[PDB]
C-alpha cells in the first residue's frame, strides 16, 4: 500500500499530535521545528537577547521517532531572498538556525519552498549547509505544479488573468525548480516535493516533472470531491496524475485540515490506498524489474569475460525468447528440407555461443516438432560452461551433439554448417560484438547457409533524466578520469526518465554478410524532432533483430516483445546537459570504431548546441576482442 | 563401469583384478572387478564378478588369493572377499582410520598384515585377522606417496613421500624409521619397487621422469636414468630370473628396462595416464597395463 | 552458538553429502571442485585432449546453494611453486582453471594452503586472479599453526628432532603468511584458515597470530581426547585456545574422520557448542561495544562542531562515569565549606560544556547529598543542546541554574567560580582542546578555585594489527593526498590487535595552570620494550583523568573504569609497517603543535627503524579552535 | 605498438661501432654459408626484419661487398614513415636489388625462404620490444637451415642503491591513475648516481631460431646476489649481451659493455619500499615475464632478505603491446 505523511501547522502537543496521526494511519508527520509564527531577531537588539527557550526540547520524542517519523518545516516567516536587506540577513540567520536544528535531531528530511522566480541566496545558504556539517540529510523543496498565481480566481477587476495561451509560461514553476537544482550544482540531496493544486494544467507541463528526482506529492484536502454517500474522492484526471506518481514510487503527503466532517480524517488517505490496491497488479517482467529500475550496471562482456553460472542463469530463465528461436528453427528447417527428403537430409546445426546449452534443448525440439533430422554442434568458449555442457552432454542428449570448446574464430570445424544459431545480441545489438564473432564463424557455413538470428539493428532516443545524469555523476572513481562515467554506457531498467523523441535506428547487421570489404566501423547522423521544453542527459539504447522471416525479438519499447526479461535498455549518457527547447532538433552523431584489439562507440551532439565527442580512442570504454 | 581404471593386478591362477574410480560427472565412487577371461575386460558385460564401492579406489593389492585390499578416497581402509565360489566380492570389512584419502596399500610378507599410506602423513600397520591397527607412524612431514613392504621380512618396508624422503623401515628398532636419501636435493620420490631376487636393493621414480637403482646397506646411487619425460606413477619387475622392470609415467608411454636401466620395449599405446601393470604368471612374456583412457592394453616383450 | 563447517576431500554425491552435513549441524561444507586425485595435463599431449567432462555440473545445487553453503578447495596436486619447471608451468594453468570455476559458482570463500616457505609463484597466480576478474571471491589461505616438520614422532634414528631453544624458528609458519600476505600487497581478499594440531607450541607461537584476519580456525578430529562416557573433548590449553578464538568471532572446520564411532559425527560439534555456550555471559560494556568492534571513526570536535542529540545521548546513557563526576563534587563541597558555614556559604559552580545537562542535574544531586548550597551556571556553547538546556531549568531546575549560551573562552561572567566542572575530554585526553577552553576559562575562577578534571594524561602503546592496517588503508578517498588517511587517528573499539609493549604516559595537562608562560605545545619521547617478534601498525591511545582527589576516571586497559562505555581508544596509525625483532625498542616520537588557529599531532617512529614524520603542518588532520 | 619519429631512427643509426659489428657478422656468415667455388652460382637470400630507414640493409650491402658474394634483400618494416625513406632510398640507390616489404613479418606471406634474417628488434632489457614474439612469427619464411642475426641474447639485473633515482621515479605521480603505477614499471635511463651490490646477473635468454615444439616465451627467474655493504636497495638495473654471430656480440652489461657504443641506455626497474640491506645478506628477487594473447609485461618481487609486493600484477601499470 501506500506511503503516506500528514502535514501540519498547528502542533500544540507534539507527542498527542504523532500519536492522532498514527492512529490516522499516516506513516510519518510534517511539522514545523520552531513556532511559524515566532519569528526571531538576529542582528538589532533589543529583540535579540530575546530569553528563551527557542523551540520544544528534543527530549519529547526519542531518537529512532526523530529519525523516522518527523520531516522538519521551515518556518513560513523565512525569506532569505527578500528585497529588503535587513530581513536577507536576518532571514540567511534563521534559515541556518533551523536547517542546523534539524540535522541536531537527525530528521530524514526538510521542507523549503520554492514560491518565487529568484531563489539564489536560498540555494546559498541551502549549499553552504549542506557543504559544511558530517550529516547525512535530506531536502525535500516544495514546489507548486501550478503557481498560484496562475491559480487565482479571475475576481480582480482591474487585473485579470489572461486567457492567452502561454506555453513557456505555464512551465515557470519547473524552471524555479531547474534554477535552484543548477545552483546547488545537482546535489543528490535535494530533490522535488511536487504539490498538486485543484486545476491540473496541460499535459506538458505534468510531462516536465518526468525524469525529475520526485520524493513526495502533495494533495491538499481542497481539491478532493464529494460522491453521493459523502467520501472523499478525485477526478479522473487527478486519478490519473495519482496513478503517474504511484509508479514513481513517491510518497503522499496530506496537508489541509478535513472538510468532510462527517468522515475521518482517514478517509482521505484510504482513498489513496483504495486507488493503489485497485491497480493492475504487477506481470511478470514488472515484478522481476522492479528492483532493478533506473540501477547502473556496467555492460557484459561474453566474449573477454567468462560469464558466471547465476548470469546465465538469469538468461535462461526466459521462456518467450527460447520460443521464438525454436520457432525460427522450425521454420528454417521446414524450409531448407522437403518431405520427401525428411529422411534421406540430416541438417547441421550449429549454436556459436551455447552457454549452458538452452539453444540446444531448443534445437532439439525445433527437429522433433518440425519431423526433420539435425546433427548438432555447440561451440562455447568458456570452460566453466562447457563442463556444464558435457555434463548435459554425457547424461541427456547423447553423440548427437558434439561439444566443441573453443573460439568460434580460431574453431576448425570439420564440415560446414546449414544453419549456425547465436545469441551473441547485447542490449545495444552490436555492443558485444556479434558481428566481428559471426564474421569469424561464417567461414564454416555453406554457400547457402543460414544465420539465426540473420538481422539485427540498434535504436537511439534522446532522453532527459535529471536522477540518471546525477547516478552518472556520481559513479566517479579514484585512479581515473574524473569525467569517465559518463564516457561509458550502462545497462539499466530507465525507470524515471522523459522520452523526447521517437527512437530512430541506428547501426544495423546482416549475416551473412558476403561483401567483400567487409568493415562493421559506423558512422551514424540522426535527427530528433523535440516537441516539448527539455533538458538532454542523454540516449537510451535499445535493438530489434530478425531471427528468421517474422520471427523477431525487440527490446524497442514500441515493438517491444511481450514478456521477454533477457536484456535491459542501454543508456549512453553526455557530460553537460542540453537545454532543448519546443521545436528545436536534437542531432547526435554516432561513431562504431575498432582497431586490431578494441572496439569501442564514440558519440557527440551536435544541434542545438554542440557537445564534446564522448569517449575518443576508446580512453573510457573498449569492448575486446 | 567408471572411467578411470586405476589398479590392474594377476592372480597366481592367472585371473585379472580391476580397480577403477570415478573421477569426473555427478557421482565420485569406484568399482572393483574380477575377470577369469582377461582379455574380455575392460568390457563389463563379460567378467566374472564385479562390485561397486561407496567412493573411489586409489591403490589396490592381493591378499593372497581371495582377499582384495583397497584404499579409499573415504580414508578408509577395505577389506573384501571373493564369495560364492568366485561371483560375489563382499565387503569383509572397511575401516576408517586416517583422517584424509588413503593412498598407497602394501601387504607385508607374512599376508596378515597390511600398511597403509595416507594423505593426513600418516602411515599406518594393519592386522588384517583382528581388524585393528597396530601402529601409527606420523614420520614424514608431507602427504604419503608410496608404501611398498620387503618381499620377504614383514617388519621392514619402504616408504616415500613429497617431503622428499625415501625411509627404510624395521619395526623391530625403537625409532623405526630410518631416512636413506640418494646425493642431497634430489627430486620428489613418487613409484617405490624392491627387487624380486636381489634383496636390500630396490628402484624409486621421481616427479622428474628419473628412475634410480639403490642399494640399501651401500646406501649411494650406483645408477639411475631419464626414462619418462613426466612424473613416474609406478614400477613393477617381471616374474623373471633376471627380472625386467616396468616403469609407469604421466607421459602416457610405458617402458621396460633391463638391470643396468636401459630402455629395451616402449609402448605408446596409451592416450592418458598409465596407471599400473601387472605381468602374467602363466605367460612371463605378455605385460598388461591399464589407464584413465580406460584401455586394458596386453604387450608382448621380446 | 558457533558458526560451524564441515571438510571433506571425498565427496561421492554431493547433493547427499550437503544433506548429511547439515542434518550433523554444520553451517557451511569444504569441498574440491575438482577430484582431488583427478590430476590434469595442459602443455603435453595426448592427456592434454582428454575428454570431458572435467568435473561435476553446477547444476547440481542452487545458486543459493553454491553463494552460501559451499566453501572450495584447490586440489592437493597442484604445486606451483614446484622445482620442476613442467609441474611450475602445469600448475600454474591448474590453479588458475579451479580458481575461475570457484568464481564461476560465485563462492563465498576458496581454500589455498601454505605448506612451506616458498610460495612466490603461487602468490603471483592468486594476485593475479585476484585483479582479473570482476568476482567478489575471498580466499582462506591454510596455515598450519605448528609445521608438520616440526610436529612429527621422532621415530627416524638418523635424523632425530633437534630438542633445542629455537625462538624464531618455531614461528616459522607465522613468516610463511606474512610473506605470501605481503607479495599480494595486503589483499583484502585474502585471509587466515589457522590450523591447530596435537602439540600446541609456546605462548609466543600462539600471539604471533594476534591481530591476524583468521576467518577460520580448523580442528582436526586426531586432537579430541575422550572421557569416561566416550565423547570426543578437548585438552585444558585447547579449551583456552578455543576461547580466544570464540572472542575473534572465527568460523570453525572440523576435518578428519570420525575415531569415535559409538557417538555421531554432531558429537564433535557440540562440544564446541557447549565450549561457547558455557562462557562468561556478555556484560553491559561487551554488549553495547559487541558491534563497535574494530569500527574506525573520525574523532568528534565539539569545540569545531556542534554535536548531535544522539551523540550526547550516548554520553548520558553511562551511569559510572556521572557518578564518579558526583562523588568529585560532593567531597570538594565537603572540603571546602566547614559544617558550621553550610548555611551561611553558597558555593558558586559553573558546568563549562553542558550538554543536554548531565553534570548539572550530577551537581544538584552532589549539593543535596553533601547538605550545601550551589549556584549553577550551565554554560554550552551548542545552541541545539541550550535548547534542551533551557527547557530544563524552565520545567524543573528553576532560577538556581543560570544557562549561559556562548564559548567559554569567550563569556564575561558577572562573578567568579568556586568549582568549575567539565568533560571536554577526548579518546587522548586533549585531543579535543580542553586545555585550550579552560585556559580561556581561567580567567572567571577564584584565586583558590578547583577544576573537576584537575588532571588529565594521555597514554600511548605500540600495537600490531593487519587488520586495522588494511582498514586505514582502505580508507583512501578522491580529492586529497593518497595516503592522508595514514596521518590521522581514528577512535575505534580495537579488538583484533596485540599489544607489544606497556602503555606510558605521553602528555599531561594540570587544571588550574597558573603558570606565566603558558605553552600547550608537547614534544615527548617514548621507549617501548618488546620482547616478541612482531611487525607494528600504529600506536593505541588511552587516558586517565583525576576528578578530584583520588577520584579518576581511565580508560587505559590495566586501570580502566569498569564499565564505563563514553570513550573507545584513539589509534594512530603510521604509512608503513616497521618489522621488530624480539629484545629490541621501539622508539616514537609525539608532538602537540598548534597556531592560533588550528592544533595538530605529529609523531614518528625513530627506533629501530625510521618513519616518515605523519601529519607536518597537520596537512591530514588539524583540531580547530 | 608504435610507430618511431624520424629523429628517434636517427639516434639509432648514428652508431658505427654497432653497425660494424652487424656487417662482421653478416660477413662471417656469408662465407660459412657459400663456398668459394659456389661464390657466382648461389645467390644467398636475406631479409631484414625491422629495417628502419635502412642502416641495416647498407650493412648487408657492405657485408657482401666485402666477402665477395652475391645476396637478395628483403626490406621489411611495419612503419610506414620510414617505408617512404626505404623507397626513396631503393628507387634512388639501391635498384631492384633490394624489394621493400612494407607489412608485419608476424603477417608477412613471403614468396621465398630467407637462409639469414636479420633484426635490431632488441630493447635495454633485451626482450622488453616483443623481439622474441616478432622472430617466431617470422620463423615460417626461414630455411630449415636459416640463420637469425642475432641467433642469441640474455637480459641481466643487479641491485642498485639510488635515494636520487628512487625520488625522481617517486615524483613521477600522475593524476587519473594508481598513485603508485610509477614505482610498477621499467624506464630507460643512463644511470648515473647509483650503486651497484652486487655484479649483475643472466635473467631471460632467448635463441633463435627456436625450433621448440612447444614454444612458450613465459619466464620465472629467481635471483641471488650477495651483498657485501650495509646499503638501501631502492631497483634494479637491467642490461643486455646479445650474439650475433659466433663470436660477434654486442653488449650493454658494463663489465662486458662494447666500447663505445650508443644506441641503448640501462633499464631501471624500481619498488614502492625502500629495503634495507646490511653487509652480508643476500638481495634475492624473482622475475617474471607473462603474457597472453595482447600484452606481454614483467612482474617482479623481492623475497630476500625481507619481502616487497609483487609489482606490475597482470599488467596493470605496465603492458607491452603485440
Ligand atoms: C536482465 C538484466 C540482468 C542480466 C544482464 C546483465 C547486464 C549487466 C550486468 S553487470 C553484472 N551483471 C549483469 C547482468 N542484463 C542485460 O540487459 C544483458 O546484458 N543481457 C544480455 C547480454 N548479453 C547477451 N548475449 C544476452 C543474450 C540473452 C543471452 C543478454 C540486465
Ligand atoms: C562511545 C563511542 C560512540 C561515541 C563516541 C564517538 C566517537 C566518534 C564518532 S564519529 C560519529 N560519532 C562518533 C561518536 N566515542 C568516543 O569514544 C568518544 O569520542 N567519546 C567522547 C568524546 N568527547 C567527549 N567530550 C566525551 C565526553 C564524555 C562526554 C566522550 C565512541
Ligand atoms: C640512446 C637513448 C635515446 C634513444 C633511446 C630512447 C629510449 C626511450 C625514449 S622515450 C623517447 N625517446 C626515447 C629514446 N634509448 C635507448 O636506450 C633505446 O631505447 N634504444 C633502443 C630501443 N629499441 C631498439 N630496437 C634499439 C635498436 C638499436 C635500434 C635501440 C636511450
Ligand atoms: C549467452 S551470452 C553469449 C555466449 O557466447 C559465448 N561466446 C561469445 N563469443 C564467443 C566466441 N567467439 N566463441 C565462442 N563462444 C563465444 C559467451 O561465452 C557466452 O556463453
Ligand atoms: C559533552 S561533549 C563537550 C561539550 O562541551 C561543549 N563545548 C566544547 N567547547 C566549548 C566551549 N569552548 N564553550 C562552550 N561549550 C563548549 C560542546 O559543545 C559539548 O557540548
Ligand atoms: C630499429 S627499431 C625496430 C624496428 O623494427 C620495426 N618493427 C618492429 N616490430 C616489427 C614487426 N613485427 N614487423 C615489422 N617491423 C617491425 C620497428 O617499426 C622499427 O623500425
Ligand atoms: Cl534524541
Ligand atoms: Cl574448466
Ligand atoms: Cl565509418
Ligand atoms: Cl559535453
Ligand atoms: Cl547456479
Ligand atoms: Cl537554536
Ligand atoms: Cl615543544
Ligand atoms: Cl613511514
Ligand atoms: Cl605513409
Ligand atoms: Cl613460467
Ligand atoms: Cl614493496
Amino acid at each position: 500500500r501506500v506511503s503516506s505523511g500528514r502535514d501540519l501547522n498547528c502542533v500544540p502537543e507534539i507527542a498527542d499530535t504523532l500519536g492522532a496521526v498514527a492512529k490516522q494511519g499516516f506513516d510519518f508527520l510534517c511539522m514545523p521545528v520552531f513556532h511559524p509564527r515566532f519569528k526571531r531577531e538576529f542582528i538589532q537588539e533589543p529583540a535579540k537577547n530575546r530569553p528563551g527557550p527557542q523551540t520544544r526540547s528534543d527530549l519529547l520524542l526519542s531518537g529512532r521517532d526523530w529519525n523516522t517519523l518527523i520531516v522538519g518545516k521551515l518556518s513560513p516567516w523565512i525569506r532569505p531572498d527578500s528585497k529588503v536587506e535587513k530581513i536577507r540577513r536576518n532571514s540567511e540567520a534563521a534559515m541556518l538556525q533551523e536547517l542546523n536544528f534539524g540535522a541536531y535531531l537527525g530528521l530524514p528530511a526538510f521542507l523549503l519552498p520554492l514560491n518565487q522566480e529568484d531563489n539564489t541566496n536560498l540555494a546559498r545558504v541551502l549549499t553552504n549547509h549542506i557543504h559544511t556539517g558530517h550529516h547525512s540529510s535530506m531536502f525535500w523543496m516544495r514546489v507548486p505544479l501550478v503557481a498560484p498565481e496562475d491559480l487565482r480566481d479571475d475576481i480582480i477587476e482591474n487585473a485579470p488573468t489572461t486567457h492567452t495561451e502561454e506555453y513557456s509560461g505555464e512551465e515557470k514553476t519547473w524552471m524555479w525548480w531547474h534554477n535552484f537544482r543548477t545552483l546547488c550544482d545537482y546535489s543528490k540531496r535535494i530533490a522535488v516535493a511536487l504539490e498538486i493544486g485543484a486545476d491540473l494544467p496541460s499535459n506538458h507541463v505534468i510531462d516536465r516533472w518526468l525524469g525529475e528526482p520526485i520524493k513526495a506529492a502533495i494533495l491538499p484536502t481542497s481539491i478532493f470531491l464529494t460522491n453521493k454517500k459523502g467520501f472523499p474522492v478525485l477526478s479522473k484526471m487527478h486519478q490519473r496524475l495519482i496513478f503517474r506518481l504511484l509508479k514513481l514510487e513517491v510518497q503522499f503527503i496530506i496537508t489541509g485540515t478535513n472538510h468532510h466532517s462527517e468522515k475521518e480524517f482517514c478517509s482521505y488517505l484510504q482513498y489513496l490506498e483504495y486507488l493503489s490496491q485497485n491497480r493492475p497488479p504487477p506481470n511478470a517482467y514488472e515484478l522481476f524489474a522492479k528492483g532493478y529500475e533506473d540501477y547502473l550496471q556496467s555492460p557484459l562482456q561474453p566474449l573477454m569475460d567468462n560469464l558466471e553460472s547465476q548470469t546465465y542463469e538469469v538468461f535462461e530463465k526466459d521462456p518467450i525468447k527460447y520460443s521464438q528461436y525454436q520457432q525460427a528453427i522450425y521454420k528454417c528447417l521446414l524450409d531448407r528440407v522437403p518431405e520427401e527428403e525428411k529422411d534421406t537430409n540430416v541438417q547441421v546445426l550449429m549454436v556459436l555461443g551455447a552457454g549452458r546449452g538452452p539453444l540446444v534443448n531448443a534445437s532439439l525440439r525445433a527437429a522433433k516438432q518440425a519431423d526433420r533430422r539435425i546433427k548438432l554442434y555447440a561451440v562455447e568458449k568458456n570452460p566453466n560452461a562447457v563442463v556444464t555442457l558435457e555434463n548435459w552432454q554425457f547424461e541427456e542428449w547423447g553423440s548427437q551433439v558434439t561439444v566443441v570448446s573453443s573460439d568460434m574464430r580460431e574453431w576448425v570445424a570439420p564440415e560446414k554448417a546449414d544453419i549456425i544459431v547465436s545469441e551473441l545480441l547485447g542490449s545495444f545489438a552490436d555492443n558485444e560484438l556479434s558481428p566481428e564473432c559471426l564474421d569469424g564463424a561464417q567461414h564454416f557455413l555453406k554457400d547457402d547457409g543460414v544465420s539465426i538470428p540473420g538481422e539485427y539493428t540498434s535504436f537511439l532516443a534522446p532522453i532527459s533524466s535529471s536522477k540518471l545524469y546525477n547516478e552518472v555523476r556520481a559513479c566517479r572513481e579514484k585512479d581515473r578520469d574524473p569525467e569517465a562515467q559518463f564516457e561509458m554506457p550502462y545497462v539499466v531498467r530507465l525507470h524515471n526518465f522523459h522520452q523526447l523523441s521517437a527512437p530512430q535506428p541506428c547501426f544495423t547487421f546482416s549475416h551473412p554478410n558476403r561483401d567483400p570489404m567487409i568493415d562493421n566501423n559506423r558512422y551514424c547522423t540522426l535527427e530528433f524532432p523535440v516537441e516539448v521544453n527539455t533538458v538532454l542527459h542523454g540516449f537510451a539504447g535499445y535493438f530489434e533483430t530478425v531471427l528468421y522471416q517474422d520471427i523477431t525479438l525487440s527490446i524497442r519499447p514500441e515493438t517491444h516483445s511481450p514478456g521477454m526479461f533477457s536484456w535491459f535498455p542501454i543508456l549512453f549518457p553526455i557530460k553537460q546537459p542540453i537545454t532543448v527547447r519546443e521545436g528545436q532538433t536534437i542531432c547526435v552523431r554516432f561513431w562504431r570504431c575498432s582497431n586490431s584489439k578494441k572496439v569501442w562507440y564514440e558519440w557527440a551532439v551536435t544541434a542545438p548546441v554542440c557537445s564534446a565527442i564522448h569517449n575518443p580512442t576508446g580512453r573510457s570504454y573498449t569492448i575486446g576482442l | 563401469m567408471e572411467r578411470q581404471l586405476e589398479a590392474a593386478r594377476y592372480r597366481s591362477d592367472g585371473a585379472l583384478l580391476l580397480g577403477a574410480s570415478s573421477l569426473s560427472g555427478r557421482c565420485w565412487a569406484g568399482s572393483l572387478w574380477l575377470f577369469k577371461d582377461p582379455c574380455a575386460a575392460p568390457n563389463e558385460g563379460f567378467c566374472s564378478a564385479g562390485v561397486q564401492t561407496e567412493a573411489g579406489v586409489a591403490d589396490l593389492t592381493w591378499v593372497g588369493e581371495r582377499g582384495i585390499l583397497v584404499a579409499s578416497d573415504s580414508g578408509a581402509v577395505e577389506l573384501w572377499e571373493l564369495d560364492e565360489n568366485e561371483t560375489l566380492i563382499v565387503s569383509k570389512f572397511c575401516k576408517y582410520e586416517h583422517d584424509d584419502i588413503v593412498s598407497t596399500v602394501s601387504v607385508l610378507s607374512s599376508g596378515t598384515q597390511a600398511v597403509s599410506g595416507s594423505k593426513d602423513i600418516c602411515i599406518k600397520v594393519w592386522d588384517l585377522a583382528q581388524q585393528v591397527v597396530l601402529s601409527s607412524y606420523r614420520a614424514h612431514a608431507a602427504q604419503v606417496t608410496c608404501v611398498a613392504a620387503s618381499p620377504h621380512k614383514d617388519s621392514v618396508f619402504l616408504s616415500c613421500s613429497e617431503d622428499n624422503r625415501i625411509l627404510l623401515w624395521d619395526t623391530r628398532c625403537p625409532k623405526p624409521a630410518s631416512q636413506i636419501g640418494c646425493s642431497a636435493p634430489g627430486y620428489l620420490p613418487t613409484s617405490l619397487a624392491w627387487h624380486p631376487q636381489q634383496s636390500e636393493v630396490f628402484v624409486f621414480g621421481d616427479e622428474n621422469g628419473t628412475v634410480s637403482l639403490v642399494d640399501t646397506k651401500s646406501t649411494s646411487c650406483v645408477l639411475s636414468s631419464a626414462v619418462h619425460s613426466q612424473c613416474v606413477t609406478g614400477l613393477v619387475f617381471s616374474p623373471h630370473s633376471v627380472p625386467f622392470l616396468a616403469s609407469l609415467s604421466e607421459d602416457c608411454s610405458l617402458a621396460v628396462l633391463d638391470s643396468s636401466l636401459s630402455e629395451l620395449f616402449r609402448s605408446q599405446a596409451h592416450r592418458d595416464f598409465v596407471r599400473d601393470a601387472t605381468w602374467s604368471p602363466l605367460n612371463h612374456s605378455l605385460l598388461t597395463t591399464v589407464g584413465w583412457d580406460h584401455q586394458v592394453v596386453h604387450h608382448v616383450v621380446p
